[PDB]
């Protein structure tokens, strides 16, 4: 079980840790977070007080170093840092626990959330989307924009996704245009997963982070990101059997996990109804569809 | 964007550009099996490619035999339509691609789009005028080429005749699109009002009536009369 210690915690804030999230005031004695499970990533999040508008956070895996957390007063934000005196850390992290200043993140998980949100996000691919090579760890916020959405500014501080475009030469076969554009198969097994993604697990590791980055920080080029690798899946006649078997188990906990009160935003009508009631997959969802309707019937 | 009664004059400046209409491309008669069932029998299409300025017409024949063992017809006519367009613009030199492709109907802009993707600087607009060129086949001379047909064939015509050695190409334009709202709204009566005198003939090398300016001006309110007319005959006004 490892431990996010916090110096401090100088300005009221809601932090949250993966789907949980709670409020510390200004100045409140908070420590950090312990008993964070092993062998997942998991992600760190802020809302400040005082200014709702960007929602930010970090993106780890304890497995990968020491990380905690510091409020910088300059630049106005908790930041996460990694110690690398190992020996320091374990100290620090021992006298707050003895002092019982760190919450514990919660032990018992009966269906297994996070896994399930998290199944083939790996860090080393993380890293590849958010580039800055320096840390260990990947900042996000609500206002980072996609290279996409670049193309349609400052490179340093973009997620670099991969770019799906259906009306583009890399989706359209020279002389296939109908036959391509109305079943996106090749576009999906040829071009994105052997050519691209190389495997289905990288490919299903960049909708989860993108749909998790599209919750957590309203981030909009995140969710355009989301839809559009579902819709490129439900938009294809052939797909790997395992491959639908295993989007309907990630969609279900995506759409599980989803705050209620957000649907409206985060859900594209067109694409949800094409997949589930239109699309060549419109039967093969069928845990999927069954937690749409039973929670987001208005939509459809 | 979309082309409209606020962007009327942009169709004759000098950027060249085509109207493309698609909706005799799949022509059918509906009939019925000696079962009783309904089946379709196609006949030759055309697609309606115009270049608004010039009166240039490109009618490409489509050979009912393009439809044979093929499902989902009304999709694959748009589809067909499109890569026809984009093999007419491949065909012709660079400086006489055209800029903007103006689409009769929407369904035709991503069929159009996906096959000129090789092609990002011309422009596939849509358009909000309602305009009368199905009743192209009602031309009796495009409608002959185009039954006649026994291949595939592309047939060059001017349809405007001589009219821009004496009429600007708005003034064209829009008496073409009188004639076919007529022509689509009472075909019998139109066509009488255009043969009505026999000393008044069509040139073998042209598709309309020779007239003079003074007879176009009785012929163009003529048709103006018809169309109210049928508007009143139609709604009872
Ligand atoms: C995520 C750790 C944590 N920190 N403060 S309360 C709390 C917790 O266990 N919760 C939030 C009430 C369970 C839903």
């Amino acid at each position: 079980m490892n431990t996010v210690p916090f110096t401090s915690a100088p300005i009221e804030v809601t932090i949250g840790i993966d789907q949980y999230s709670f409020n510390v005031k200004e100045n409140q004695p908070f420590h950090g977070i312990k008993d964070i499970p092993i062998g997942h990533v998991h992600v760190i999040h802020f809302q400040h007080a005082d200014n709702s508008s960007m929602r930010y956070g970090y993106w780890f895996d304890c497995r990968m170093g020491n990380f905690y957390i510091q409020y910088d007063p300059k630049d106005g934000l908790y930041k996460m840092m990694e110690e690398r005196d190992g020996a320091k850390f374990e100290n620090i992290v021992h006298n707050f626990k003895e002092r019982q200043m760190m919450v514990s993140y919660p032990k018992i998980d009966e269906d297994d959330t996070w896994y399930n949100l998290t199944e083939f996000v790996q860090m080393d691919k993380i890293r590849k989307i958010v580039r800055k090579d320096e840390n260990q760890f990947s900042y996000v916020d609500s206002s980072m924009t996609t290279v996409q959405e670049n193309e349609l500014s400052d490179p340093a501080h973009s997620l670099n996704y991969t770019v799906i475009n259906f009306k583009s030469r890399e989706a359209i076969r020279p002389g296939h245009e109908m036959e391509d554009f109305l079943d996106k198969s090749y576009y999906l097994n040829t071009v994105m997963l052997q050519g691209i993604f190389k495997n289905s697990s990288n490919y299903f590791g960049e909708l989860q982070f993108a749909f998790l980055n599209a919750m957590f920080f309203g981030n909009y080029g995140s969710s355009l990101q989301w839809h559009a690798m579902i819709e490129l899946i439900c938009s294809s006649a052939t797909v790997p059997k395992h491959m639908l078997d295993k989007l309907d188990e990630i969609l279900y906990y995506q759409i599980k996990t989803l705050p209620e009160q957000y649907s409206d935003i985060l859900l594209n009508e067109r694409v949800w109804n094409i997949c589930l009631y239109s699309s060549f997959q419109k039967n093969s969802l069928h845990n999927t569809e069954k937690i749409m309707e039973n929670k987001y019937p208005e939509l459809l | 964007g979309a082309m409209n009664s606020s962007n009327y004059a942009e169709l004759f400046n000098n950027d060249i550009k085509l109207f493309v209409d698609d909706t005799n491309v799949y022509r059918v008669t509906v009939h019925k099996t000696f079962e009783g069932n309904v089946a379709t029998k196609a006949i030759n299409g055309c697609i309606f490619t115009l270049n608004p300025k010039t009166g240039h017409l490109f009618l490409k024949i489509i050979h009912t035999s393009v439809w044979a063992g093929q499902k989902r017809l009304s999709q694959l006519a748009k589809w067909k339509t499109a890569e026809e367009v984009s093999a007419l613009v491949r065909s012709l030199p660079k400086e006489e691609q055209p800029k903007q492709i103006i689409v009769t109907r929407k369904a035709m802009l991503d069929p159009l789009e996906v096959h000129m993707l090789d092609f990002p600087n011309i422009a596939i607009r849509p358009t909000e005028l309602r305009l009368p060129f199905s009743a192209a086949m009602s031309i009796d001379k495009l409608s002959d080429v185009v039954m006649k047909a026994t291949e595939p064939q592309m047939v060059l015509f001017n349809i405007y005749d001589d009219w821009l050695d004496r009429i600007s190409s708005y003034t064209a334009f829009s008496r073409l699109t009188l004639l076919l709202r007529a022509l689509k709204t009472n075909e019998e009566s139109a066509k009488m009002i255009l043969l009505s005198d026999p000393t008044i003939t069509i040139k073998s090398y042209h598709l309309w009536p020779s007239f003079t300016d003074e007879q176009w001006i009785t012929i163009e309110s003529q048709m103006r009369d018809l169309i109210l007319t049928e508007y009143g005959r139609k709604y009872n006004v």
